[PDB]
Formats: C-alpha cells, sequence, structure tokens
C-alpha cells in the first residue's frame, strides 16, 4: 500500500483522513475533484456565489429530490424549462395557479387570434385556435 | 394612476368580502401587495386571497373598530426591486352586534337579495337556529371560518353573509328559551365553543318550522361534523328578541454494535397551535420512501411510549437515515429527519475480560429475532441487577 | 446449541479488574460452571444455561 | 434555467404550485389548425379550467358550447 | 469606498449597518422597507475570524458585526463585505479597515456573565438598549464604571429553539467588565446556598431589587 | 426533479417562458360539465398570441375570444 509520492505532476499522501484546522475557512485557487460532497451533520449545505453567476453542469442527468421538503424555485425574472427534444410534466395530485392576471372583457374590441388548451388522453397538450364555441375536436393527430 | 378603493363595512360574525380592482391599482408585471397601512402584516380578522384577489375575513368582538388597509402595486425592477408605485389606502370599519341586518351590508352587489331582503317586525322576534360546536375561533383562522360557513352552509341552505358566527360567551352550550333542541354527535366539549346561527323565519312556533331533518339527522349521526371537520356539540330554535411546527431537530444517534441503546423524544422536539406538547400527538418512524421499520430490524420504536431503541450489527456499521412524523388530530404531518452513526466496539479485541457461555436450544431463531436478542440483553442486566442495559455488549454468537 | 460471548463495558482497558471476576464468579457463577440459582432465575424461564 | 436534452420530470406528492405570470413558447407547442373537418368530431378531449382556489381540472367536451361550469366540483366545495 | 474603525483589545465592538450608503444604489421614499442581507469576510477568505460574528434576525432588519478582539490579532485587518439585496440583486462591495489596538485605562478584571430571557440578541445590539441594560446594571454596581466585553447568542452556546407560542425569546450571554469589586448583593448571589436553591429550582438568595425589571428577564 | 412535498415555482413579479415540445399533464382532477354551477369564482384559461397567459370568467361557452383586452 502507498503511504507516499511527490513526483513531476502531485503528491499524494495516503491518510486515512484529511482534518485541516481553522475557522476562518481556506482557499484552493484551482480546483476541488471530490466524488461526494457532503453536508455535515446538524448542518446545512450551501452552494452560492457573493456577487457573480453559478454555472453548474451534468450531461448524463440531475436529480433534484426533496426527500421531505419543497422545491422553492425562487426567481424574479424567468424559470426556464427549455428541453431540446424531450418534455415537461407535473407529477402532483393537485396543479395552483394563483397569480394568473385577469382579462378584461373586449364586447367589440380588436379580433386577436387567441389559443385554448386541449388536452389528449395521456396528458399531452396542445394550443388550438378560439372559436365561436370550444374548438378541442378538430384533430387527433397530435394525440396520435 | 390615483385608485380610489371605496370604504369597506363589517359586522362581527358576519363574512365580509371584498375584491380590489386590481386591473386598475396594477400594470402589467405589477403585483398587489396588500397590508395594513404603516404595517407589514394584515389584522387577524383578515385574508387576502391572490387567486381570485380577494379580501375576505370574519371579524370577532376583539376585531371593534377601523381597519386602515394599504394595496401597494409592487413593480419588477431589471436588477431586482420591487417598487410600490401606486399605493391605494382604503378604511374598514367593524361594527358589533348591534348593527343591523345584512340588508345594509349587502349595499355593494347588482343583486338585490330579495331572500336577505325580507325581514321581521320592529316587535316581532326573530326565529334563530344555531348550531353549537366544539371550535375556538381565535385559534382558527379567518380563512377557516369561511371553511365553517360555507360547509355548514351544504346544510342550511343560507347564503354566506346571512350566518352569524360567533365564540360562545360564558361557557352556555344550551339555550334555556329554545322551543326544540337536538344534541350533537361530540360527547365531550374540548374547545370553548362556536354558535353559527342562521334565521329560520319571524317568531316561527314548532307546527310553522320548515323542514329541518336536514339539519338534525346529520348533527346526530356525525356526518355533518365529518364534512364541517369540528364537532358538534349540538343544535337549538330559539326566538331572539393546522399543520404542526418544528423547533428542534435531532443532530444524529451514536450507538455501538453489540450495545442497546434507548432514546426518548424530548418534549419540545415539535409543536402544533391545537396541541402544543408533543406527548398529546401521534409519532412515528419512516424510512425514506415513507415505509415503517420492519419487526426484524435493529432498530424499533414504540409510539405509545414514544420510545426508540435498538441494538446494531457490525454489518450495519456507519451512517443510517431516519424520519420522524408527527401527526395531530387535524390529520396533518410535520416531518423531522434525523441520522445515526454506529461505531465498532472501543475496546475492540483488548478487554480484560471475555466472559463465554453455551446454551441448549438453536441459535438459529434467537440471533433472527432481535427481541429474543434485547430481552438476552436485559435479562442478563437484570441477572447483574443492572439497570442500564448497555452495559452489555455482545461480542459473537456461533451455532454448537 | 447457543455459544453465547459478551463484553462488559465497564472494564476500563487496564491492569487486571481480578477481584471484580472473582466477586462476578462468587455471585452469579460457581466453581463447576452451572448457573447460580439467583442467575438461573433470572434466566428462567426464557433461557436455560 | 433549466436546460435538460431530454425530458423534465416534476414530480410532487400533494400538489405543484406555478405562482407567477406565466409564459408559453407558442410556435414550440403544437397548435390544432381548424382544416380538418372536425377529424376528431365527439371525441373524448379534455379542456383545462380554473377554480376558486387556484386548483385546476380537466372537464371532457361533449358538444360545442362546453364551458368551465360545473356542478358536482372536483375541486372541492368552495368552503 | 473605505471606513476605518478602532477596536480595542478586551471589550466588545459592534457595528450598526445601514444600506443609505453601505449600498452604492440609494433606496428614497421609504427606506426601511426594502429588505437587503449583508455577508462579511476576511479579505481573500470565505468567513469572518473567530473573534468577529455576524446575525440578522430578518431582512427586513439591519444586520449585525460583532466580536471581541482578541490580543493575538492585534494590528491591521481588512473586512471585504457584500450587500446582497433580498429583493434587488444589487450588489455593492465595500471594505472596511479595523486597527485592534490595546485598551487604554486600567483593566477591568472583575468580568460578570448574565443570560438575559426576555430579548434577542438583534434587540440588544443597538446602542441604546445596550445602554439603558447597562445603566440599569450600573443601578446595582454602585459604585464603579462598566464596560461591556462579550455578547453572544444563547443559541450558540448550545440552547434550544423556544417555543413562538408565548413569547419566549432566544435569550444572550452578556459579558461586562469592571475594575470596580462586585456588590456584595452580587458577592451573595455568588453564595453556594443560592447555587443549591437554583438545583432545586428555589429561587435564589436576593437581597436588591431588581433594577433590570421589567423591561429584562434575566 | 421529484419532492415529497409541495413544489413551489415562485416567480414574484417575473416571466415562467416553458420552452418543450410536449407538455403532458397526467394528473389533473376530472370535472363534470353541467348547466349547474357549484359555486363562483370559475374560469377558463386564455392564452395571447405572443405567449401570455391569462383567465376569463367560465359561462356556458368559451370566453376567451370575449376577453382579449389584456393581449397585446
Ligand atoms: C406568489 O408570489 C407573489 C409574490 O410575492 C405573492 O404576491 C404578493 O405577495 C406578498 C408577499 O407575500 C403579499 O403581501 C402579504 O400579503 C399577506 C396576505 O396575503 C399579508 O398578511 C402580508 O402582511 C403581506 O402584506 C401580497 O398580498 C401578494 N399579492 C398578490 C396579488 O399576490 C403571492 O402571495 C404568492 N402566492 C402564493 C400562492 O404563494
Ligand atoms: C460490568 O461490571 C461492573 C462491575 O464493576 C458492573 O457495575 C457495577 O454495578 C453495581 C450495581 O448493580 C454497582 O453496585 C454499587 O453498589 C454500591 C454499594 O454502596 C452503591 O453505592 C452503587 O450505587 C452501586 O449500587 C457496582 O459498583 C458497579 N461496579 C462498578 C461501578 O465498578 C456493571 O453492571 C457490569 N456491566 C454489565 C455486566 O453489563
Ligand atoms: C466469531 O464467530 C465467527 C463466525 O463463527 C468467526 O469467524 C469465522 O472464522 C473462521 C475461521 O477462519 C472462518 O472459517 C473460514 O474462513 C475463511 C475466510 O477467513 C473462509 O474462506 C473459509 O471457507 C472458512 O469459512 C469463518 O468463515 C468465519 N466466519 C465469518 C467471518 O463469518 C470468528 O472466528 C469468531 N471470533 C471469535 C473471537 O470467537
Ligand atoms: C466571547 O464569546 C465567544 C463565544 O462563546 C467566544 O468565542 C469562542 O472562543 C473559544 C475560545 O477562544 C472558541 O473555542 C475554540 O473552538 C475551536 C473550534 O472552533 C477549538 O479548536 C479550540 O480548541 C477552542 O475550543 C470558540 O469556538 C469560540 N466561539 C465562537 C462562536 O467564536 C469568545 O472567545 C468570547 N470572547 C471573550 C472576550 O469573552
Ligand atoms: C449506564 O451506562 C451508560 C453507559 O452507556 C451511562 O451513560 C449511564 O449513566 C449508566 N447509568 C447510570 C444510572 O449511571
Amino acid at each position: 500500500k502507498l503511504l507516499f509520492s511527490a513526483d513531476d505532476n502531485e503528491v499524494v499522501v495516503g491518510a486515512e483522513r484529511l482534518r485541516v484546522l481553522g475557522a476562518e475557512g481556506t482557499v484552493f485557487p484551482k480546483s476541488i475533484e471530490t466524488p461526494n460532497v457532503r453536508a455535515d451533520p446538524f448542518k446545512e449545505l450551501r452552494l452560492e456565489s457573493p456577487t457573480r453567476a453559478l454555472v453548474m453542469e451534468a450531461p448524463k442527468g440531475v436529480e433534484i429530490n426533496a426527500e421531505a421538503g419543497n422545491m422553492e424555485a425562487t426567481c424574479r425574472t424567468e424559470l426556464r424549462l427549455e428541453s431540446k427534444d424531450g418534455e415537461i410534466k407535473l407529477d402532483a395530485a393537485k396543479i395552483k395557479l394563483p397569480r394568473l392576471p385577469h382579462g378584461s372583457y373586449t364586447p367589440t374590441g380588436t379580433r386577436q387570434k387567441v389559443f385554448e388548451i386541449c388536452v389528449c388522453a395521456n396528458g399531452r397538450l396542445f394550443l388550438s385556435q378560439a372559436g365561436t364555441g370550444s374548438t378541442c375536436q378538430i384533430n387527433t393527430s397530435v394525440c396520435l | 394612476t390615483v385608485v380610489g378603493i371605496p370604504d369597506g363595512t363589517a359586522v362581527v360574525g358576519r363574512s365580509f368580502r371584498v375584491t380590489i380592482p386590481t386591473d386598475l391599482i396594477g400594470s402589467s408585471g405589477e403585483v398587489i401587495k396588500v397590508s395594513t397601512a404603516g404595517k407589514e402584516v394584515l389584522p387577524s380578522w383578515l385574508h387576502w386571497d391572490p387567486q381570485s384577489h380577494t379580501l375576505e375575513g370574519l371579524p370577532l368582538d376583539t376585531d371593534k373598530g377601523v381597519h386602515y388597509i394599504s394595496v401597494s402595486a409592487a413593480q419588477l425592477d431589471a436588477n431586482g426591486s420591487h417598487i410600490p408605485q401606486t399605493s391605494s389606502v382604503f378604511s374598514i370599519e367593524v361594527y358589533p352586534e348591534d348593527h343591523s341586518e345584512p340588508q345594509s351590508v349587502r349595499a355593494a352587489s347588482p343583486d338585490l337579495g330579495e331572500a336577505a331582503a325580507s325581514a321581521c317586525a320592529a316587535e316581532e322576534p326573530v326565529t334563530v337556529l344555531t348550531v353549537i360546536l366544539d371550535a375556538d375561533l381565535t385559534k382558527m383562522t379567518p380563512k377557516q371560518r369561511i371553511d365553517l360557513l360555507h360547509r355548514m352552509q351544504s346544510f342550511s341552505e343560507v347564503e354566506l353573509h346571512n350566518m352569524k358566527l360567533v365564540p360562545v360567551v360564558n361557557n352556555r352550550l344550551f339555550d334555556m328559551s329554545a322551543f326544540m333542541a337536538g344534541p350533537g354527535n361530540a360527547k365531550k366539549v374540548v374547545e370553548n365553543g362556536a354558535l353559527l346561527s342562521w334565521k329560520l323565519g319571524c317568531s316561527l312556533n314548532q307546527n310553522s318550522v320548515p323542514d329541518i331533518r336536514g339539519v338534525e339527522a346529520p348533527a346526530r349521526e356525525g356526518t355533518m361534523s365529518a364534512q364541517l371537520g369540528y364537532p358538534v356539540v349540538g343544535w337549538h330554535i330559539a326566538n331572539k328578541k393546522q399543520r404542526p411546527e418544528l423547533k428542534n431537530h435531532i443532530d444524529r444517534v451514536d450507538a455501538w454494535v453489540g450495545t442497546y441503546f434507548e432514546v426518548k423524544i424530548p418534549s419540545d422536539t415539535f409543536y402544533d397551535k391545537e396541541d402544543t406538547t408533543t406527548d398529546k400527538l401521534k409519532l412515528t418512524l419512516k424510512l425514506r420512501e415513507q415505509q415503517l421499520v420492519g419487526e426484524k430490524s435493529w432498530v424499533q420504536f414504540n409510539s405509545n411510549s414514544q420510545l426508540m431503541y435498538g441494538l446494531p450489527d457490525s454489518s450495519h456499521v456507519g451512517k443510517h437515515e431516519y424520519f420522524m412524523h408527527a401527526t395531530d388530530k387535524g390529520g396533518l404531518s410535520a416531518v423531522d429527519a434525523f441520522e445515526i452513526h454506529v461505531h465498532k466496539r472501543p475496546q475492540g479485541d483488548k478487554a480484560p475480560a471475555r466472559f463465554k457461555a453455551k446454551f441448549v436450544g438453536d441459535p438459529a431463531p434467537v440471533v433472527n429475532d432481535i427481541h429474543k436478542k434485547i430481552a438476552l440483553v436485559k435479562k442478563l442486566a437484570f441477572a447483574f441487577g443492572d439497570r442500564n442495559c448497555s452495559t452489555v455488549t455482545l461480542q459473537n454468537i456461533t451455532r454448537g | 446449541s447457543i455459544v453465547v460471548e459478551w463484553t462488559n463495558n465497564t472494564l476500563p482497558l487496564e491492569p487486571c479488574p481480578k477481584e471484580q471476576i472473582t466477586g462476578l464468579s462468587r455471585r452469579i457463577a460457581e466453581d463447576n460452571g452451572q448457573p447460580r440459582p439467583a442467575f438461573t432465575n433470572a434466566l428462567e424461564p426464557d433461557f436455560k444455561a | 434555467e433549466f436546460h435538460m436534452g431530454g425530458n423534465m420530470e416534476l414530480k410532487a406528492e400533494n400538489s405543484i404550485i406555478l405562482n407567477g405570470t406565466v409564459m408559453v413558447s407558442t410556435t414550440r407547442l403544437p397548435s390544432s389548425s381548424s382544416a380538418d373537418q372536425l377529424g376528431g368530431g365527439d371525441w373524448v378531449r379534455y379542456k383545462l379550467c380554473m377554480c376558486a382556489d387556484g386548483t385546476l381540472f380537466k372537464v371532457q367536451v361533449t358538444g360545442q358550447n362546453v364551458g368551465c361550469q360545473v356542478s358536482d366540483n372536483p375541486c372541492g366545495n368552495t368552503h | 469606498q473605505q471606513t476605518t474603525l478602532y477596536p480595542l483589545v478586551g471589550r466588545v465592538f459592534v457595528h450598526t449597518l445601514e444600506p443609505a450608503s453601505f449600498l452604492h444604489l440609494p433606496e428614497h421614499a421609504a427606506p426601511a422597507t426594502i429588505p437587503v442581507t449583508y455577508h462579511a469576510h476576511l479579505q481573500g477568505h470565505p468567513d469572518l475570524p473567530r473573534w468577529l460574528r455576524y446575525t440578522q434576525r430578518s431582512p427586513h432588519h439591519p444586520g449585525f458585526l460583532y466580536g471581541a478582539a482578541t490580543p493575538e490579532d492585534r494590528g491591521r485587518q481588512v473586512i471585504e463585505v457584500t450587500a446582497y439585496n433580498r429583493d434587488s440583486f444589487d450588489t455593492a462591495g465595500q471594505s472596511l479597515v479595523l486597527l485592534i489596538r490595546d485598551p487604554e485605562g486600567s483593566p477591568l478584571p472583575y468580568q460578570t456573565e448574565f443570560l438575559v430571557r426576555s430579548h434577542d440578541v438583534e434587540e440588544v445590539l443597538p446602542p441604546t438598549p445596550a445602554s439603558h441594560f447597562l445603566t440599569a446594571l450600573a443601578g446595582l454596581w454602585e459604585p464603579g464604571e462598566l464596560k461591556l466585553l462579550n455578547i453572544t447568542s444563547a443559541l450558540d452556546r448550545g440552547g434550544r429553539v423556544p417555543l413562538p407560542i408565548g413569547g419566549q425569546k432566544e435569550g444572550v450571554y452578556i459579558k461586562v467588565g469592571s475594575a470596580s469589586p462586585f456588590s456584595t448583593c452580587l458577592k451573595m448571589v455568588a453564595s453556594p446556598d443560592s447555587h443549591a436553591r437554583c438545583a432545586r429550582g428555589q429561587p435564589p438568595l436576593l437581597s436588591c431589587y431588581d433594577t433590570l425589571a421589567p423591561h429584562f428577564r434575566v | 426533479a421529484l419532492s415529497q412535498m409541495d413544489i413551489v415555482l415562485h416567480s414574484s413579479d417575473g416571466t415562467l417562458v416553458l420552452d418543450a415540445e410536449t407538455v403532458c399533464l397526467p394528473k389533473l382532477l376530472q370535472g363534470t360539465q353541467a348547466a349547474s354551477g357549484s359555486s363562483q369564482g370559475l374560469y377558463e384559461i386564455c392564452v395571447c398570441p405572443d405567449g401570455k397567459l391569462y383567465l376569463s370568467v367560465a359561462g356556458a361557452g368559451t370566453t376567451c375570444q370575449e376577453h382579449s383586452h389584456i393581449c397585446l
């Protein structure tokens, strides 16, 4: 078992644990490569930038799981859910839309082609041109 | 654009509901904020619903007076601010039971309300049916008061504005002047009580009371209390002249292989507005996907004794996770999570003493049963006369 | 058969507590090795050493 | 932002809450043109409708004049 | 933008923080409405030193940078602090310069540590409630000057979260130093008979009236 | 993104663009069309041509076309 090496690339120390002192923290100017980041017990985990952007990438998937909690996606400009060729689903017993603004009536306003939502048998949603009555009985090829 | 919201009028026990014209106050992207003028908290008798953009409530006897309400339209700012561009302030005046019939209250509606517009004479006493429930309006939200009103609506066939929900005064749970009365489904009374009253007519007699079977029968059978969500103490016709909360977590549980550990939950672990204590609230232990501990698991937990206990093995050394679920009488669950560290025996192999014994019978049921294991450990502890059974550390069992 | 082994936590990993073990032997055990009447009664009836 | 290659999965146990002034990609979502003369005529298709408490619910469409008014409310009685 | 402060070893240091000049973007109309948090660290470091710490009750309340200077941290110290508005997302980098130096005058061997239960930490951090508490303590410290040494949250020492029903506060540990000897009432408070009474739950033997009452419960 | 509890997509005062080929909503409550109205506050979802989403008052027929003032 290798317990020390120091060559032209790097230095490997085979210590059982790495234990840093000091409450002020530390600075690693290049990176940290850790397979598993775990929070301290009885302690929070926080992934923030003081003044700048945060970018995080994983080409083979991201699982955000709240095994007992919430996903409070608090933004102020855009909660972009942009899938290249996939889909979005909202698996929940109820769906709430608490702040969709009202639309005041136009008994004689200009004719604008508004759209309506039609639901396929598998929950797939698609748009439809609004008409005199309900026009969600025109095509099934989208649902097919 | 300054928008003048008209002043509102509310009556103690009557459901007040006002629609704020949010289209005029707020532009595209502007979101209304409703609070008290100069304060960040609305009055305790009012609740603002952004879905219909409606301020609704039920004032109690302690909410009498004029309540100023500030409505400010916050606007989106590029960096991130939310600037209250247009702030509209209107006042709501609360009147006591000395207020007139809801005909004066129903002064802002295109509907005439002829049913409500019908009244009694100045000398004719008003026949009112009052249902007494085992609930507290102070502990209940104004949303919960509207819930109670519209749940009783399904049995009373009466609109919300014509009802009167008041607290019980001086612990009076029966009316001596009532000519008709009926028991409820509650055999005991916990809260002070609530009186929900609605007019049936003017000085009505027993032979003139309308069909009240749809009120009497469900209250007696308990289905009315099932739909209301609160117990029904009773009913009488007289001629009148939450989710639990958490404060402290369990950081981690320190256990050792071959050692029996037992933890009693602290009395301040969980709180509820209706219960206030952990012991009076149902407590369960669960896994990641809400599955209970098996009978054969090395850790169990008794709800009646509110005590978790266990004894780990070296095949389960390291970390583990568990959830504490706190469910109240209201059917709502608060969740806390905790982690358990199981370590090897610190003394290890260099123990100054090593006790060895061979018994009779197969060790397969004894090893396969954690109940047999803990019984054995506590039995050795009692054999020494000891109290803390953790002082025993079994190290190895071999079939012979 | 059930061949049970265990250790005591009050063992301090120090020079021999021979007097303590001797007291335990004279209290709950016997020179022959059968369970003592107090030990057997504690074991009685689920366990029979 | 959420730039995923494949599907995006949002699963909850009690309910989902989409609080805000929601937009949608009109070009990206398909729209049913009226060129076909009722190819899905008298077909079982549901219309999304708005409850008073923010909840959404789907109502099956029978004729050309099916609104969002319901008698047996799946939203629950508006207590 | 930089500001130079002059802490001394031995006593507490507290800095009330105002978004008016701290933030480069002025907050007009009512400035108390906007919620802004603050993250302070040593320059080129993620966290403040051990002696210094930071707290904030609510984002709609001012934060507080506070701590007691140590003799091992004497000299020049640099604080890089960022004003993170909880709403406006506006970054306001700021530098604070600290010169930890020796105290001037007589030392304060007679230190006293108390637990306040009727107040939160963020209530005492403004200078005027702390001054009122110190004057109330001087109401029993006759004679002798006073100077506070340390402020710590009771939750830092290991207390549990108080119940939000009943008006229960978290409490705070307060160390105040003085060169004057403790009062005879304070001398008899520390007597072991009162400790035995407190172990039984009986009240400690008190001969002097509580000047902290009714504002402060200790 | 699965969670055991409520999920809050809280855009405070901003927009929420959802860019996908397919949107699947298989867990909606099923409503029964009838002339009788259970209560008030019932609305229908309406789409502006630019993607802005709003609501119109529910009736016997569609009312999206009658309420095209908000779309601009
Ligand atoms: C969705 O998010 C928006 C953005 O905050 C919320 O809109 C506004 O939120 C503020 C802050 O919560 C509300 O002000 C508060 O109102 C409550 C009563 O509703 C009052 O007790 C507080 O003192 C404070 O004034 C404001 O009313 C609200 N207005 C509107 C039109 O939405 C909205 O509440 C969020 N909705 C949900 C379901 O989370
Ligand atoms: C491991 O062996 C130790 C023996 O050292 C066991 O601890 C012993 O437990 C007994 C109680 O059953 C203690 O008896 C004491 O008697 C005195 C007499 O005055 C009394 O003052 C004490 O309160 C106590 O009753 C005994 O001192 C104690 N031995 C100690 C502490 O060294 C222990 O139970 C054994 N653990 C096992 C078998 O799991
Ligand atoms: C505690 O009890 C265990 C189980 O009775 C004892 O461990 C056992 O030790 C024997 C002796 O080596 C093992 O037998 C052989 O082990 C090798 C691998 O080491 C295996 O390749 C052979 O096929 C054969 O099984 C036995 O596997 C092992 N049992 C285990 C590890 O579960 C142990 O000696 C006892 N210790 C004391 C202090 O009494
Ligand atoms: C004012 O009160 C604070 C809080 O009690 C004191 O800070 C504490 O100081 C002690 C000793 O200086 C620190 O203990 C040390 O902890 C480290 C681990 O971080 C440990 O490795 C050391 O061996 C030592 O035990 C403690 O962490 C620290 N706590 C905080 C929150 O800063 C401060 O010293 C007091 N100042 C005066 C003048 O009384
Ligand atoms: C029993 O032993 C444990 C050691 O795990 C110790 O913490 C506990 O205090 C002991 N019981 C008594 C009554 O001393």
